[PDB]
């Protein structure tokens, strides 16, 4: 098994709207690549 | 109290619950972003709008979300652009493309963007990506230029799993990407 | 696999996962589908399309909901029409008012309609109603005729929790309507 | 306590199509009352 793990502090309330959409996003140039997404899970809890 | 919570684990040629922009599209049980094609975008959001702080109460949500994806390149140095997961207004549309990911337009701090992203950057743009020319995971507030950077080496046509967790109380962002060998 | 939960315990007055139409808003932590107003209307749709089964497979959704609702009516022999739970193709928008709660447009089955509904019926229309004239749960498919009807004693101002649960094995549908006292 | 249960067989694949929305719906007409709702949840899991 590989891993990485990053961590940052972003204060969330300072930079995004009370309302918010999720997504994926990919680009090529150039140089190229298939980006593709297998499985998606996604839970939040507000208050 | 709201809380909100979602599972794919197969995607359907009709996933009406998905805003597909770009050349997103779904073939196969899967979700594909771009083909192996020059200089192109593909963007999916879910559809719903999520709450993710309330101006009433101050509070902010805890979310987590992990997904699994690929990225299968011609060879390990015909690699461009990358991938990311990006929190951004409900109206969001694609941005500039190539290094600039489909998401933010300057690698100067544009606080109209009001989006957050966690790219898997797998191209050095000299401007802005780190000198040491590696491949990298980032933190992206309102800017192409990360707060936050860690090394990551490719393993091209591998499965990774990411998993990203925000704690509220805490503020930080925690991002994990695996792969199995 | 696929999977869909949300909770709302409180409702904001910008309530950007909900579609309404008439005169549906939120109010005060509440959703208000109408006033105690004469010959109107009032929907609230959950914004995100479900999955409720598979061409692909002929997969069923198992699903349970949950809700609090309370009718206030200025008597115990004042109250019309009522109020339902239904599900719909994605594009539903208002259909009949008055005896037809908003979600049909005859007593004779319309396979295109597509709508399944529950109903807590609080006034008789002698055109399809249960005989003995008591308001009532019915279960309703493509029609205002129920299929089923429980004779239902309205509790005026009270809280009632129901469940509606869906058994796809079974294609059992079940409701449960409860009063504290 | 009082409560109320009703069950009917509904077969849902040949009534509904593949993809839905949920919601509520209250009607008046001459007489008339005010229908509200005050919490909601769901759960769904196809396949
Ligand atoms: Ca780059
Ligand atoms: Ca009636
Ligand atoms: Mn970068
Ligand atoms: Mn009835």
């Amino acid at each position: 098994v590989t891993s990485y793990t990053l961590n940052e502090v972003v204060p969330l309330k300072d930079v995004v709207p009370e309302w918010v959409r999720i997504g994926f996003s990919a680009t090529t140039g150039a140089e190229f690549a298939a980006q593709e997404v297998h499985s998606w899970s996604f839970n939040s809890q507000l208050g | 109290t709201e809380t909100t919570s979602f599972s794919i684990t197969k995607f359907s040629p009709d996933q009406q619950n998905l805003i597909f922009q770009g050349d997103g599209y779904t073939t196969k049980g899967k979700l594909t972003l771009t083909k192996a094609v020059k200089s192109t975008v593909g963007r999916a959001l879910y559809s719903t709008p999520i709450h993710i702080w309330d101006r009433d109460t101050g509070n902010v949500a805890n979310f987590v979300t992990s997904f699994t994806f690929v990225i299968d390149a011609p060879s390990s140095y015909n690699v461009a652009d990358g991938f990311t997961f990006f929190i951004a207004p409900v109206d969001t549309k694609p941005q500039t493309g190539g290094g600039y990911l489909g998401v933010f337009n300057s690698k100067e701090y544009d606080k109209t963007s009001q989006t957050v992203a966690v790219e898997f950057d797998t191209f050095y743009n000299a401007a802005w990506d780190p000198s040491n020319k590696e491949r990298h995971i980032g933190i992206d507030v309102n800017s192409i230029k990360s707060v936050n950077t860690k090394s990551w080496n490719l393993q091209n046509g591998e499965r990774a799993n990411v998993v990203i967790a925000f704690n509220a109380a805490t503020n930080v962002l925690t991002v994990t990407l695996t792969y199995p060998n």
